């Protein structure tokens, strides 16, 4: 075109065109990559500096970086769609029939009224709460950036960045060995190389894991190919459904059976006995009757339904997961908040869990003489001493420069390469400057570059001494190099030639007891060459073996100071916990020993992998599930173990059918290579601040902390959930066998319901709607941590709530019926049984409804404790929604008992009757403290 | 002064077997003998004196002597003879005394006249007593002699004018179709005319007092007022007599410490007590009603509340408070 020669669109449609058929595109069109670069307006060396003048210039075309993808909700729909379960339609069509009735009566139509509460103050609370919750995940996610230094860069080029995922593409413009995987974008798990002609090219949703070249930016956003593919588009549920369905059918058959009693008795009283016969003006009497007793039959159903058991679930995780985003924990799966509370094994890794990765090193053996403690600076010769400085500095990267920790006395900013700072701290232990030399040495003959070989794993500097004399170094590890020397410095600076007899157990001596004690050897390595001729680079047979050894620096990371407790008190919780390290074996058993994993004198089973590998496969190399099973249950350490063996343990340990528990395990993980292992796990903890994005992508929980203790905080919050909706569950049982039965004895006798249809719906509403927010939002105890996990087998309805539930309905039934029958004698009051049609709201049908509604509200208060426990007041200043709650219900009770009047047939009280309404309430605490002294074994 | 009105009659145009009245009232200066002259229906110009007593005492004259003379004439057993002009006169002359002079005496004209039509008959259908029987009852009364062109009739109970019973209706007849004691009443047929006096006439209906509504039942607290009735229905209107029960048998009640205010009306008793004492006061009483038919009863309780009502489940609660902190501390 004119400014834009090169549009979005022309590059889109390069990008499509990949593989041999993108080869003309990549030689011909825009010439070479240097060629792109002149059509970009960049260059190959710089491109753009990131300069925010030079925005909407350059480009124009970067719209934007589709941060919020779709957003779809509005409050109204999610009403609408909250509003659409079915004990929700129950009481909307009980509301619609109760109007319709009450609009053809010839007070009344107030039943619809207050069963629209029990509608509204549902469908309100679910759907902002959800609307909440989709807004933290909003503001939690996004602030997930791994920038590459910015959010969204366009117009550059950027060198290889391993260990992340690609958010960009184009042809990468000069490289070689440039390897990604692609494979859950195409499917294919194989790793594909980018040619330098035939597939340069590069696209999102690709993991790299190694290789080198470098690439240029040409992506903006959905309009990407990885955007375009997108766009084309929970075990305690189904029990808490099962017995709300069967609530509910009971509930039905309940209210059957009472309107037939009620109309069966009224009919056979007034015809079979009376004999009145029917006359053209008589209908209307009947048909009020008939009437009202629908109307008590559709409330006893709406009482008996659960329409709160549902709201207490989505309030219970909303919270939970809420209070978790501050105990260093971030969930991004609700299933997993809950699965975690019933895990039954932990397998963890060594570096970034159970070590805070601050490395020092703390013995030394120089000169043949050991040190356990620090070495002072003069106490090995001076000459030995400036000749390792030397060496070090000079096998050193000039890049890694201690950066003084970032917030410094808060945060460590162990430069990089991890170990060097441990040999670099070495350095300043002797009273000498590492950056002194580290500016003095300069660019000499650099052979050094041994690239860090896999096999040799071997940092090695050959390099000329000042005085021309070249010379060879070496750092790796102590025990692959430890044969490729030849002598040793000495206490007064001299190589004494090594020996057989001095590989004997004087170096095992040496260097095993520190790997005892839990510290990893690192030698120092040096080959001396003459000065003239310079040693041939290309023989490089001689230059790796028969070196000199300087000093072994054993160098070690602590354990964190809170680990211990936390693995503790997680086998006290029947948590057993793994370790699968990938280091030497003796390191991680000295380490694990301290770490209160392992205890001396019990049989346990250590391996070093290749014994399990041998013992997993069988002679024709496959799994056969049978010979793991005698493995893993006393299994701890698994020690030099690749991630791809991780796996296999995972899968061993959950699929086994040995134990008659089903194994639920979690397992951490933040390499590149460890995909499936976090994604067959039941939940998958991913590190914060030290992991790769691949494994961050990849789980279900998330720490911040990247520490072991908050682990055991996901498992105390995930049983307390649990725990939550039990004692719900507990209060409203009760409240239902005691409204029910109540119901259809009072009318099975008296021909009418002691308490009416309004009054029942208010206690519906206390127990179905204020229940679930006093008692589904209780912060946890730390005792949660002192008892077995459960596991799928296991009723809802345990075998102390089976206790309470009887034990208060026993007491508040004796009561009410007591009431009901001879009340009449004990106030010195008028009766109310039997009352005509039309009667005056009596006073002695009041102290029932008072008397039921207040034994309720002090039975909430019992009710927060389901384990046998007595100080039911324990923390109940803890959470202030339950007070707020329980006081609210009671005020609102006090005004409608003293001015309701005719709407909600309740006539005012004297201030006799409620002292004794509130005594026979404060009987109830004292008989929940009685019923508690009953073992649950005798029954 | 000269002689000026102050109060003249009208002219009556009144019926047999009936009783009027005529009031004169004149200012006098001087105050004259004040009499009466009598004429004829055809003829004014009679002046005959008229005196009390005449006529067997069926015509009486009174006449005040003060700063105003008033006259008074009382005509009973109204006949056709009693049509006639009555006339008062005022005389201003000091000399009044001097009867045997020429007419030519200060007088006045106020002449009334005064006739008379035939008396209305009105024969009616006899008493009846309301049984709890479902048969209708008839009312009926016939104006048998009417002298006079009849406007309009109805029916009136108590005083009340019933609902649609206006018609001509020269004989009136009112039907209930379902007779209960509270129908019964003391009814009228009243007859309105265009020129002539309304006639009534009587029918009673009488029925067992029957009670209508009261207080099931009364509660107060001690040292205050306490107050009960027994409405009722019924015709003639009951005699009342209120009672307490007292060992399993009714008893009369007392002014005693004079406490007790009974009100009676033609309905309605109201008892009423002050100063409530928990002693004796506290039982049943019973509101009697008799008639000359029969007897209806009915019956109230009522209890007095004693102030000391709250402390006992306050003691209660103290009681329950207690009982609790001592076990939850002594399970720690
Ligand atoms: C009783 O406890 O509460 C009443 C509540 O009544 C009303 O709510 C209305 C009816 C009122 C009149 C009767 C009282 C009945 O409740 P349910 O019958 O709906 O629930 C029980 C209970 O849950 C058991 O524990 C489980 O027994 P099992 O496991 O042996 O079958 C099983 O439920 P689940 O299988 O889901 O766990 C059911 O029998
Ligand atoms: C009824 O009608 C008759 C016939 O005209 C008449 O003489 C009499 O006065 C009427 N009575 C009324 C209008 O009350
Ligand atoms: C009373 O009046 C009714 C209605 O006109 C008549 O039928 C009846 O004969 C009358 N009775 C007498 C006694 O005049
Ligand atoms: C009819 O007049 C007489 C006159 O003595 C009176 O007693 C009676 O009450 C009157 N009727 C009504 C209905 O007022
Ligand atoms: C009792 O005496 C009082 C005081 O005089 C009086 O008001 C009251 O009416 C008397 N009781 C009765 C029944 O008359
Ligand atoms: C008697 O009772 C009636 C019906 O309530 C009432 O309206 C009326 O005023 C009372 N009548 C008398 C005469 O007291
Ligand atoms: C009311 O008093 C009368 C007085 O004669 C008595 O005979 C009668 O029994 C009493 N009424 C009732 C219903 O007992
Ligand atoms: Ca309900």
């Amino acid at each position: 075109g004119g400014e834009f020669g090169c549009t979005m669109e022309e590059l889109r449609s390069l990008m499509e065109l990949r593989g041999t058929e993108a080869v003309v595109k990549i030689k011909e069109t825009y010439g070479d990559t240097e060629a792109i670069c002149r059509r970009l307006k960049t260059s190959p060396v710089e491109g753009l500096p990131g300069t925010a003048p030079d925005l909407e210039k350059r480009k124009q075309i970067f719209g934007q970086n589709f941060i919020p993808p779709k957003k779809p909700k509005t409050f109204l729909q999610l009403v609408w769609e909250a509003l659409q379960d079915v004990t929700l339609i129950i009481l909307e069509i009980a509301a619609i029939i109760s109007l319709g009735l009450s609009f053809y009566h010839p007070a009344g139509w107030i039943e619809g009224a207050a069963i629209l509460l029990s509608v509204i103050c549902v469908v309100l609370v679910t759907a902002f709460n959800d609307w909440s919750k989709e807004k933290q995940f909003r503001g939690l996610q996004s602030r997930i950036e791994q920038e590459p230094v910015a959010e969204i860069v366009v117009g550059d080029i950027a060198q290889i960045k391993y260990g992340d995922l690609l958010p960009a593409d184009g042809l990468f413009i000069q490289g070689n060995d440039l390897k990604i995987d692609e494979s859950s974008l195409t499917g294919e798990s194989d790793q594909v190389r980018k040619s330098v002609d035939k597939d340069p090219m590069l696209l999102s949703g690709t993991h790299v894991m190694e290789g080198s070249g470098r690439m240029v930016v040409t992506a903006v956003g959905v309009n990407s190919q990885t955007g375009i593919i997108f766009t084309l588009l929970s075990v305690l549920q189904g029990k808490l459904t099962k017995l709300a369905v069967q609530i509910g059918k009971a509930g039905l058959v309940m209210s059957a059976i009472t309107v037939i009693i009620l109309v069966l008795y009224f009919t056979v009283d007034t015809f079979v006995v009376n004999k009145k016969p029917w006359l053209t003006e008589c209908t209307p009497v009947y048909v009020q009757y008939f009437v009202k007793f629908f109307i008590i039959g559709v409330t006893v159903l709406v009482v008996a339904v659960p329409e709160g058991l549902p709201l207490a679930v989505t309030i219970s995780l909303a919270y939970s997961v809420k209070k978790m985003m501050k105990d260093n924990n971030l969930v991004r799966h609700l299933d997993a908040c809950e699965t975690m509370g019933n895990a039954t094994a932990i397998c963890s890794d060594k570096t970034g869990t159970l070590t805070t990765n601050r490395m020092t090193v703390v013995q030394a053996y120089v000169g043949d003489v050991h040190y356990k403690e620090i070495p002072d600076p003069s106490s090995i010769n001076a000459k030995t001493l400036e000749l390792l400085v030397n060496a070090i500095a000079i096998n050193s990267a000039y890049t890694t420069k201690i950066l003084p920790p970032e917030k410094e006395g808060a945060l460590p900013r162990q430069v990089g390469n991890k170990t060097e700072c441990g040999l670099l701290g070495f350095v300043l232990d002797l009273r000498q400057d590492y950056e002194p030399v580290r500016s003095q040495m300069p660019e000499e003959k650099l052979y050094k570059v041994y690239t860090f070989n896999s096999v040799r794993k071997s940092m090695s500097t050959v390099i000329k001494m000042p005085d021309e004399s070249f010379r060879m170094y070496s750092k790796g590890a102590s025990e692959i190099v430890l044969k490729k020397c030849c002598k040793i410095l000495s206490g007064a600076g001299e190589a004494r030639v090594f020996r057989p007899r001095d590989r004997d157990e004087m170096v095992k001596k040496v260097i095993e007891p520190m790997a005892c004690d839990g510290l990893r050897t690192i030698c120092v390595a040096y080959r001396d060459f003459p000065s003239s001729p310079e040693p041939d680079w290309d023989n490089e047979n001689d230059i790796l073996n028969e070196l000199t050894c300087i000093c072994v620096v054993g160098i070690e990371d602590p354990v964190r100071p809170e680990v211990p407790e936390a693995i503790r008190k997680c086998q006290r919780a029947g948590i057993t916990v793994r370790m699968v390290t990938g280091d030497n074996i003796n390191t991680a058993r000295a380490i694990a020993i301290k770490c209160g994993i392992i205890h001396p004198g019990e049989d346990f089973l250590c391996l070093e992998g290749k014994e399990f590998n041998r013992r997993i496969r069988n002679e024709k190399g496959e799994i056969e599930q049978e010979r793991i099973d005698k493995i893993w249950p006393k299994l701890r350490v698994l020690a030099r173990s690749s991630p791809t063996d991780k796996h296999t343990l995972v899968k061993g340990i959950i699929d086994s059918t040995h134990t008659e528990q089903r194994q639920v395990v979690a397992v951490t993980g933040d390499g590149t290579n460890d995909g499936p292992a976090l994604k067959k796990a039941d939940v998958g903890f991913a590190m914060g601040i030290a992991g790769t994005d691949v494994a961050k992508e990849a789980s279900d929980i998330i720490l911040t902390d990247d520490n072991f203790s908050s682990i055991v905080k996901a498992v105390m919050w995930g049983r307390n959930v649990y725990d939550s909706i039990s004692k719900f569950l507990q209060f409203q049982l009760t409240v239902n066998v005691v409204a029910v039965i109540v119901a259809f004895t009072g009318a099975c006798i008296t021909q009418d319901s002691p308490l009416k249809a309004v009054q029942m719906l208010w206690v519906n509403l206390i127990m179905d709607t204020f229940a679930s927010l006093a008692l589904a939002t209780e912060p946890p105890t730390e005792t949660l941590l002192l008892r077995k996990p459960y596991g799928r087998n296991k009723p809802l309805i345990s075998r102390t709530m089976m206790k309470n539930i009887l034990g208060h309905a026993v007491y508040q039934l004796t009561l009410i019926f007591t009431l009901l029958f001879v009340g009449e004698k004990m106030f010195q009051i008028d009766s109310g049984r039997n009352a005509p049609l039309h009667s005056p709201p009596s006073e002695h049908y009041t102290i029932i409804f008072n008397t039921f509604v207040m034994m309720q509200l002090f039975n909430e208060i019992n009710a927060r404790k389901i384990h046998g426990e007595r100080n039911v007041f324990d923390g109940i200043f803890r959470n202030p929604i339950f007070c707020t709650i329980v006081l609210g219900t009671f005020a609102i009770q006090i005004v409608i008992v003293q001015f309701g009047g005719k709407p909600f047939s309740c006539s005012p009280l004297q201030l006799d009757q409620w002292m004794w309404c509130i005594f026979i309430g404060l009987g109830e605490l004292v008989w929940g403290q009685v019923i508690a002294t009953i073992p649950t074994s005798r029954l | 002064q000269n002689a000026g009105f102050v109060k003249s009659p009208m002219s009556e145009t009144k019926l047999t077997g009936d009783a009027f009245e005529l009031y004169c009232d004149v200012v006098g200066s001087p105050t004259p003998e004040i009499q009466w002259w009598y004429a004829e229906v055809n003829r004014a110009e009679s002046f005959r004196q008229l005196w009390d007593g005449a006529r067997k005492r069926r015509v009486t004259v009174n006449t005040a002597y003060g700063s105003n003379g008033v006259s008074v004439l009382r005509i009973t057993r109204l006949t056709l003879e009693d049509s006639g002009t009555y006339e008062c006169r005022a005389s201003n002359d000091p000399k009044r005394n001097d009867l045997r002079q020429n007419p030519s005496i200060t007088w006045i004209r106020a002449q009334a006249t005064i006739s008379v039509l035939q008396k209305p008959r009105i024969v009616t259908s006899e008493e009846v007593i309301i049984r709890e029987s479902l048969l209708p009852v008839t009312l009926q009364c016939n104006l048998t002699s009417s002298s006079h062109t009849l406007m309009y009739s109805y029916w009136t109970r108590n005083g009340v004018e019933l609902t649609a019973t206006r018609k001509n209706a020269s004989n009136m007849e009112y039907r209930i179709n379902k007779p209960r004691a509270e129908d019964s009443g003391e009814y009228h047929c009243v007859y309105h005319f265009v020129s002539a006096p309304k006639a009534n006439a009587t029918i009673e209906v009488k029925a067992a007092p029957d009670i209508t509504g009261h207080k099931r039942s009364e509660n107060k607290n001690e040292g205050q007022d306490a107050m009960m009735y027994c409405k009722s229905v019924g015709y003639p209107h009951p005699e009342w007599i209120w009672r307490k029960k007292e060992n399993g048998v009714f008893e009369e009640i007392s002014n005693s410490s004079g406490r007790f205010f009974i009100t009676n009306k033609e309905n309605y008793t109201e008892l009423s007590i002050v100063n409530l004492q928990i002693t004796e006061d506290p039982g049943e009483y019973e509101c009697n009603a008799t008639n000359s038919i029969g007897s209806a009863s009915v019956s109230t309780v009522l209890r007095v509340r004693s102030h000391l009502a709250p402390l006992w489940p306050f003691l209660g609660i103290l009681a329950e408070i207690i009982i609790l902190v001592v076990i939850i501390v002594v399970y720690e």
